[PDB]
């Protein structure tokens, strides 16, 4: 089976945020014993809630868990600002553990706010290697969420694009970075380079002409 | 208090084997079911194994099954696994959890690659450039090392604000790092800015002088 979650939920502080969990196989039920689990930075885990409704020890009242619809789900009553982080669901099909792949939350501790893109062309160093790495820099936009996207003469450069994983700043916004790379010969065959950044329904663009 | 520290997590290479290790603390092991779970770079969480309680059965994931093996180590309160016939797939953060993965222990790297090897710097200049903000960003391209950490500051200090590291990304068995600052454009070109880039491990130093493009 398949476990799905919705990508990236925000809220306000004080609000009620619901998450759920959903089994590709059919409703989910109490015999899928549902646990949620929450990642905090620098990759800290603690189980929240396990057999479907119990909360662990320690775990604040805030956080309860349930099925509504075919669906497990964990509400968070009046979200707390500590609460922005990474809540993974897994369920048990009678022999193993199914992981779903979480969802983002976000508790506004800030105005929403764009990101700094820059592109970067690739070194003559480098370039002499045979290697051509154009670097895309994300900076200062929050919420934490960004879609990258590259443009070869208008053609979506469908590959050899990686992107990080945005992560906080001081100011508790984040960065990214994401990168192509052809060969110096690839290169020397286009004029025009885009990095296109969204971020809530605004795609930033930055551009750059080879020739 | 529970306590969790598992080790073992090192370099490997394709088809290479590796034993990791659960230490336990504040409770008895064998009236206790552990699972090992896995979060890959991509950031993603996977279930590898889980041995159940008493001295009953342990369930492996289909993405591990005759390849890794579990033990426990009562007498020493301790967990194992045994990794075999490691993949490039299998590069991850290996963790290991109690009963509904209520408490976690703090992770182990085990990383399937190639080889150790020195970065080369590239000094990224923006292509005969513009000032919006009357502000200039530049930065330095940490490439191709093996293995991590690596230790990138500007002008070694001075440049402190401004300052954006980004985090590596593995790519054909090696690194990838990138590092900016933002300058006004009264600092840069008429005073330089210089990128010092240390792969410690290598015992390499690398400094990078960012002149005009
Ligand atoms: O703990 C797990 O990982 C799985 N849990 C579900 C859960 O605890 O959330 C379920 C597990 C019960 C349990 C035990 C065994 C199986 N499978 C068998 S016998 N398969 C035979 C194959 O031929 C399924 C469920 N635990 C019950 C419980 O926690 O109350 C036993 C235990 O925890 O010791
Ligand atoms: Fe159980």
């Amino acid at each position: 089976a398949v476990v799905t979650q919705e990508s990236a939920l925000t809220t306000s502080p004080g609000e009620t945020v619901t998450l759920t969990c959903r089994s590709s196989t059919g409703a989910v039920t109490t015999s899928n014993y549902a646990n949620w689990v929450q990642e905090k930075p620098d990759h800290l885990f603690t189980g929240l809630i396990g057999g479907t409704n119990n909360r662990a020890p320690g775990v604040p009242a805030r956080f309860s868990g349930s099925l509504i619809g075919d669906k497990a789900a964990l509400t968070i009553t009046g979200a707390q600002t500590e609460d922005e982080a990474r809540y993974f669901c897994a369920l048990w099909y009678s022999n193993l553990w199914v992981f779903g792949g979480g969802t983002k939350l976000t508790v506004l501790g800030q105005p929403k706010s764009s990101p700094s893109v820059t592109l970067f062309p690739p070194s003559s160093e480098e370039l002499e290697t045979n290697k051509a790495t154009l670097v895309c820099t994300i900076i200062d936009f929050y919420p934490g969420v960004v879609t990258v996207d590259w443009k070869v003469d208008g053609t979506p450069v469908t590959q050899g694009m990686e992107t990080t994983q945005p992560s906080k700043q001081s100011n508790n916004k984040y960065m990214a970075s994401s990168y192509l790379t052809l060969t110096a010969r690839e290169w020397e065959r286009h004029s025009s380079y885009s990095c296109q950044v969204t971020h809530e329904g605004h795609t930033v663009e930055k551009s750059l002409s080879r020739a | 208090e529970v306590t969790l520290v598992e080790s073992g997590g090192d370099s490997v290479k394709p088809g290479g084997s590796l034993k990791l290790s659960c230490a336990a603390s504040g409770f008895t092991l064998s009236g206790e079911t552990m699972s090992w779970v896995r979060q890959t770079p991509e950031k993603r969480l996977e279930w590898v194994a889980t041995t159940l309680s008493g001295g009953g059965f342990t369930f492996y994931s289909a993405s591990v099954k005759g390849r890794f093996t579990i033990s426990r180590d009562n007498a020493q309160n301790n967990l194992y696994l045994q990794l075999n016939s490691l993949r490039s797939e299998d590069t991850a953060l290996y963790f290991c959890a109690s009963h509904r993965f209520v408490h976690w222990g703090h992770g182990t790297l085990v990383t399937v690659s190639a080889k150790t090897t020195p970065p080369s710097v590239y000094p990224l200049a923006p292509g005969s450039a513009a000032q919006t903000n009357s502000m200039v960003t530049l930065g330095c391209l940490v490439k191709g090392y093996f293995p991590e950490p690596v230790t990138v500051t500007w002008n070694s200090g001075s440049l402190s604000s401004g300052v954006h590291t980004f985090p590596a990304v593995l790519e054909s068995d090696l690194y990838t790092l990138s590092s900016s600052v933002t300058v006004p454009s009264s600092p840069r070109p008429s005073e330089t800015v210089t990128c010092n880039v240390a792969h410690p491990a290598s015992s390499t130093k690398v400094d990078k002088k960012i002149v005009p493009r």
